[PDB]
């Protein structure tokens, strides 16, 4: 019954929360009106957004999306009940291991 | 903004659209030359669930097109 | 009834969301097809009973707030994200035994 | 039409007031004159003595043309790099024009909105037209000088079509025959290439590094305005002067004076002038050795 | 005191929420606020004329 | 003194006020119709007691009382933009015959746009469907804008021609809605033909997308589709198309109907060169002495105007002297040399296609 | 609470100087002047009236095109206000107070002193250019490592005799929203003008005049104004700029403007740098 969330997200609910910002911190402040919480991206499962440039930069900010969430959450701020998952084939999961 | 409000608006009819269900009643058709800035939120399941794409014409259509225009 | 309609044309009425509340009872509401306002004690609801970022009825004549009513955030937040995928379960799922 | 007075409730249009529009979109620029003449410059005489003509021959010599049914020019255009000295100069023409001047440029093509810069220039021969005989002189055409080609994508490519539209008026549309417009860039490099014509700009004058006779007589009449110790030579400089810019001559003669200022001189000579020529140009310290 | 029971009638019944733009340098501050709309303030409490401060 | 006081008696008629302008949208009972004032506010009000609904219908621009807003008067039928886009005038008609070149250019578009006004049956007697348009484009040599504004006051009839800059329309660039406000006395004014001129930036590509004044141009562009995509038969209207280009339009419009055929125009012949001086060299008188040729065979590879305009240069550059008639001595000279410079900048000026 | 006492206590008078003056809405330019009776002026509200004055304001003392107020009742002239644009990000721009005199410097003499004569040595005394000048020249060059830079102009902070200047920082010209920053550089200079020669510093120049271009796309298009702009902000005639300039850049290029300086400005020299 934990609440659900997910990634960007368009497009017009950016804007809705807040006005402009690093725009993830917004979303980390929506976890902390409902915990347990489960945050997703959505999708980012596929080979097609490579590129091998353009959509590195365009998922650098997904992986991003979780990094700097992975750093506020374990990197400061608290506590617990707050996740996060990702999908993909191949290409970027052994660049998952880049990051990883 | 505005236009923000009109795709807020096609939220709002993405929104109440979905009234529809069940029974009466329309049909969604849609079309479009470029598929590229269309939204996830538009191909939403229980939206466009099914797609039709241009089959180019062909002998069997040639042979038709070159009948029925004589 | 005439009595009410002959309250409401002087003034309309309006419907106000609080984003602040004052120490001298005033509290910061907008009207909101416009600039916004900010207007005191309504002395039927104090300032504890209501949170800012809430649903008010806007007074017409002094502009103050005259009831109460809930607001929604997250139901577009949510409804956003349940546009995107339904549920189900485990009984409705299979394959996942491994992973689940 | 605009303007038909009206008040409130009563809703009757009493008066049709003229005119148009505003503020500054109205009037670009509306100076006297350049407070100098043409003639204190030279050694591009005879390249602007064609340029005059085009000025002063729809001001007074079209009856020329009455004889044998001929039009006058409307496309020109003045480019070169500084200097040159164009800014000075196709300003400084409009003291022998005597009509009224307005002044465009590539900041007043850049548009806040859409339309303006098209409706400016609808206005802006509106105005030409209403206010005609006049000039207009614009500048900056290299900043809306190229569409890009492909998108994606141009502001200026919309704001193109005010110059699609300057040309659809004096390419498709005939009244622009009054009121002769001129071009100027920095560079010609690249812009949108069919604009060869005479609706569109036509006389292409290229303004090469001033030459030893004007680089002596620019100066000369730069440093007219002061005392000189009556022997110079303004050979020394004219020799030696390679790539020096018209307008780094008049610079030439300041810091010349500056050292002048510092030494608590009466007047400027020829040893303290012909410093300042290395002075200014070019570059070092670095150092001067293994030579010396 | 006294004050409180005064002024309110002044900043009475309701009171705006406007946007703190430019200032006439005599402290007549002139405001752009929806929509577009100007004052002048020369009033003498709660301020720190000052420091509020365009924008 | 008397005509005074019938003005003043007139001004004893304007104390009443004018009424507010409406359009009728729907109706409900015969003492509510569906109303909206041009800011939005929709309203349901009775009429006055001369009107039938048959003189109203729904969806119809009429007026309402400024207090009751009561249905009162009406007309059927206003714009602004429409007859002002109208009075532009090309000398000629016998400007047709100025244009010098080209013939397949010059008379297919008669049977282009001309016969299918007059004789629609030549069209249905082979049974062939009328080309509802037509396309320019360029600029290898020129004269796309001219043989248009030609054609125009040549062909007579009804035409319109289309400025295409203001469209833009600077707030709320939904513009393209006057379009079909145009079409709709179109469709009133039938038969009338439209030029365009420039339709290559409003034919924005979206090809990559960015930032916001491109996305009105791409909605703008929408209806121009929907309007030939109808729904609707314009075929009484000849949308006559020339730009810079015939490229970024995207393949929409590059079909046939929106696109009905392919005219353009290259770089004139000497031959058609020869004749293009003719129209030039009329104008003009001089001494005698004259080699069409000579000029035509010196002054290679231009346009008419190019041509023209410094062979006009030419005789401006020649009377500098102050001498009245010229021989082409100077103009073997003038527009040689002349064109020289004018050709520096020739450069680049093939465009695809 | 004295202060805040006292701070409600005349408010009485406010209130009774209220009334006259209050309605002085809304800031409003004109448009034409036909004759002498009449006027048209026209506003942001959308509100466009051709409307007569208050008796207290003369024909040829106001300008056309100018905020004015205006009590919205008779739509009078109350006053004009010199004012225009803009906001913040002027007074962010806008700097003033001093600190970091001559004495930090870390040694160079005539490197400074160079450029101590062409902007504080004319400041010192305009005087001092008329018998001789001629003039104080147009501009300067400046680059090099970092030292020392921007702090030659905190030396001309504290040693500013006048008025205060003003900073530039660069990425604030470059901007969303196709010409944001062009209103600025040419708004700015009036807005300098409006303070009569004090002077005004660019930084980052290089990276805001950028050069040259390439053939496709921009891009730098919108900022290939901004370059020619300034440019044509150069090419007013007027002053210029009564506030000279001075110029801190890295790199030679950008090259437009360093090949239209020697078309303008004067005064190339060079860090200092160690020695
Ligand atoms: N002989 C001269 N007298 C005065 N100014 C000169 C002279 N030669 C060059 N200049 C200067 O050169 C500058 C720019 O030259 P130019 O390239 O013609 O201008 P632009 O390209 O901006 O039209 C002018 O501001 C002018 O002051
Ligand atoms: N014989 C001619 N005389 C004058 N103008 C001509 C002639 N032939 C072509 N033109 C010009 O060519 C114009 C259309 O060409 P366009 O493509 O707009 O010019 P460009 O090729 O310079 O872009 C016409 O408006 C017309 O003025
Ligand atoms: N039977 C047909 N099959 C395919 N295309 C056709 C047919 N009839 C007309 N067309 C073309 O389709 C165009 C209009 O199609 P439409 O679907 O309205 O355009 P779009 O797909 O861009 O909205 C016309 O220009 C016409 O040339
Ligand atoms: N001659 C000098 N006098 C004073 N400080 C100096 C000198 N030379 C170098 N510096 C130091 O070098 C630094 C310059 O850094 P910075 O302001 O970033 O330069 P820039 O503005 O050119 O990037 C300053 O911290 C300054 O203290």
């Amino acid at each position: 019954d934990c609440t659900f969330i997910r990634v960007s997200g368009s497009e017009l609910v950016q804007k809705f929360i807040g006005e402009g910002a690093r725009m993830v911190r917004e979303l980390f402040v929506m976890a902390r009106e409902h915990a347990p919480s489960i945050i997703f991206m959505d999708e980012i499962d596929s080979i097609g957004s490579s590129r091998l440039e353009g959509g590195s930069g365009g998922d650098s900010e997904v992986q991003r999306t979780m990094l700097e969430l992975l750093n506020q959450l374990d990197g400061f701020e608290a506590t617990k009940n707050i996740k996060v998952i990702m999908a993909t084939n191949r290409i970027d999961i052994l660049d998952s291991a880049l990051l990883r | 903004g505005a236009d923000r409000e009109v795709q807020r608006i096609l939220l709002e009819l993405l929104n109440q659209m979905d009234g529809f269900d069940q029974n009466v009643n329309v049909k969604v058709i849609m079309a479009t030359n470029r598929a590229d800035t269309l939204d996830p939120a538009l191909l939403r399941p229980g939206r466009l669930d099914r797609k039709i794409e241009f089959p180019l014409p062909d002998r069997r259509q040639k042979r038709l097109i070159f009948s029925t225009i004589t | 009834l005439r009595e009410e309609l002959q309250l409401l044309q002087e003034q309309g009425s309006y419907v106000g969301e609080v984003v602040r509340a004052m120490d001298k009872k005033k509290v910061l509401v907008k009207v909101h097809p416009e600039g916004k306002f900010v207007v005191d004690v309504d002395k039927n609801i104090d300032i504890n009973d209501v949170t800012p970022n809430c649903r008010v009825a806007l007074r017409n004549d002094s502009y103050t707030l005259h009831k109460i009513l809930p607001n929604k955030v997250d139901p577009l937040v949510s409804l956003m994200m349940v546009e995107k995928v339904p549920d189900s379960t485990y009984e409705m799922i299979g394959g996942l035994d491994k992973q689940i | 039409g605009d303007l038909v007075g009206v008040n409130k409730d009563s809703y009757l249009i009493l008066e049709t007031l003229p005119t148009e529009y505003d503020s500054r979109v109205k009037a670009m620029e509306v100076d006297e004159r350049p407070t100098e003449q043409y003639s204190d410059i030279g050694g591009l005489d005879k390249q602007i003595q064609e340029l005059v003509e085009a000025i002063v021959l729809p001001m007074n010599h079209k009856e020329k043309f009455e004889n044998l049914g001929i039009q006058p020019p409307k496309g020109v255009l003045m480019y070169g790099p500084p200097g040159t000295g164009k800014t000075l100069l196709a300003r400084a023409c409009a003291a022998q024009t005597k009509a009224t001047f307005l002044k465009l440029a590539g900041p007043q093509l850049v548009q806040m909105f859409i339309g303006d810069g098209a409706k400016l220039v609808r206005d802006a021969f509106a105005l030409a037209k209403e206010k005609a005989p006049s000039i207009i002189f614009i500048d900056e055409l290299d900043a809306i000088g190229t569409k890009r080609f492909d998108s994606e994508k141009a502001g200026d490519r919309e704001v193109q079509r005010t110059m699609l539209e300057l040309l659809n008026q004096l390419d498709g549309f005939q009244p622009n025959t009054q009121v002769k417009v001129i071009a100027a860039t920095n560079r010609v490099d690249i812009l949108d290439p069919a604009l060869l014509r005479s609706g569109r700009l036509d006389r292409k004058i290229e303004f090469p590094m001033p030459n030893e006779e004007a680089r002596a007589r620019i100066m000369q009449i730069h440093s007219r305005k002061m005392n000189v110790s009556p022997d110079v030579n303004y050979e020394e400089l004219a020799r030696c002067t390679d790539d020096f810019n018209g307008a780094q001559c008049k610079a030439v003669c300041v810091e010349a004076g500056m050292i002048a200022l510092r030494r608590g001189a009466t007047e400027l000579t020829h040893e303290d002038y012909m410093e300042g020529i290395l002075e200014v140009q070019a570059k070092k310290k670095a150092n001067l050795q293994y030579y010396a | 005191e006294e004050e409180r029971s005064k002024v309110d009638d002044l900043r009475g019944t309701p009171m705006s929420v406007g946007t703190l733009e430019e200032i006439i340098d005599d402290n007549h501050a002139i405001v752009s606020t929806s929509v577009g709309s100007e004052h002048y303030v020369s009033i003498l409490s709660f301020v720190d004329k000052d420091l509020l401060e365009p924008g | 003194t008397k005509q005074y006081e019938k003005s003043e008696n007139d001004l004893k008629a304007l104390q009443s006020v004018g009424q507010i302008v409406g359009e009728v949208l729907k109706q409900l009972t015969e003492e509510k119709f569906i109303v909206k004032a041009t800011n939005g506010p929709r309203y349901v009000v009775g009429c006055r007691r001369q009107l039938d609904k048959s003189k109203l219908k729904p969806g119809t621009r009429v007026a309402l009382d400024m207090t009751t807003l009561t249905i009162m008067r009406y007309l059927p039928r206003e714009v602004d933009p429409l007859v002002y886009n109208m009075s532009h005038e090309d000398p000629g008609n016998v400007s047709y015959s100025e244009i010098g070149g080209l013939s397949e250019q010059i008379r297919e578009l008669r049977e282009v746009i001309e016969l299918p006004l007059t004789n629609p049956e030549l069209f249905q007697r082979v049974g062939i469907i009328p080309p509802k348009g037509c396309l320019l484009y360029g600029p290898p040599g020129t004269g796309k804008t001219l043989l248009a504004r030609a054609v125009a006051s040549q062909l007579d009839c009804n035409f319109l021609k289309v400025v295409s800059s203001s469209i833009v329309d600077k707030y709320i660039g939904e513009s393209a809605r006057l379009i079909r406000e145009m079409f709709n006395y179109a469709r009133d004014h039938q038969p009338c033909i439209i030029f365009m001129d420039e339709i290559d930036a409003i034919g924005g590509r979206r090809f990559s997308e960015g930032t916001s004044a491109d996305r009105e141009i791409q909605r703008t562009l929408m209806e121009l589709l929907n309007q030939m995509d109808g729904f609707d038969t314009l075929h009484r209207v000849k949308m006559i198309m020339a730009t810079n280009r015939p490229d970024t339009l995207d393949p929409a419009l590059l079909r046939p109907g929106r696109l009905d055929r392919k005219i353009h125009i290259d770089l004139p012949n000497e031959q058609a060169r020869l004749d293009i001086l003719k129209i030039h060299a009329g104008p003009i008188t001089k001494h005698g002495e004259i080699d069409y040729e000579a000029i035509v065979k010196l002054s290679d590879g231009f346009n008419g105007a190019d041509l023209r305009n410094v062979c006009t240069e030419a005789g401006m550059f020649a009377i500098r002297a102050d001498h009245d008639f010229v021989v082409q001595e100077d103009f073997m000279k003038a527009v040689r040399k002349v064109a020289d410079s004018k050709k520096l900048e020739s450069k680049l000026d093939y465009k695809p296609v | 609470a004295p202060p805040a006492l006292w701070d409600l206590a005349a408010d009485k008078q406010t209130l009774q100087s209220e009334q006259p003056l209050q309605v002085a809405r809304c800031t409003k330019i004109i448009n034409a002047d036909s004759e002498d009776p009449k006027y048209i002026i026209n506003v942001k509200q959308f509100a466009k009236f051709v409307v007569d004055l208050s008796d207290q304001v003369a024909p040829t003392d106001i300008e056309e095109g100018m905020r004015v107020g205006v009590d919205r009742n008779k739509y009078q002239i109350h006053i004009p206000l010199p004012p225009k644009i803009d906001p913040t990000v002027t007074m962010m721009q806008v700097e003033e107070k001093p600190d970091v005199t001559y004495s930090d410097v870390g040694g160079c003499k005539e490197q400074i002193e160079k450029l101590r004569e062409v902007v504080e040595t004319p400041l010192l005394h305009p005087e001092r250019f008329v018998n001789l000048g001629i003039e104080p020249p147009k501009g300067v060059l400046l680059f090099g490592p970092p030292g020392t830079g921007k702090t030659l102009c905190a030396r001309a902070v504290a040693n500013r005799t006048d008025a205060c200047f003003i900073r530039v920082i660069g990425s604030e010209l470059v901007q969303k929203y196709v010409g944001e920053g062009a209103r600025m550089v040419r708004e700015l200079f009036e807005m300098a003008r409006t303070k009569k020669a004090c002077l005004i510093f660019f930084d980052e120049i290089d990276a805001i005049g950028g050069a040259r271009f390439d053939d496709g796309a921009g891009g730098d298009n919108e900022v290939q104004r901004t370059m020619l702009e300034l440019i044509n902000q150069l090419d007013g005639f007027d002053p210029r700029g009564n506030i000279k300039v001075l110029m801190a850049t890295n790199r030679p290029d950008t090259l437009d403007p360093a090949l239209m300086r020697p078309g303008r400005l004067d005064r190339k020299i060079e860090f200092s740098l160690p020695d």
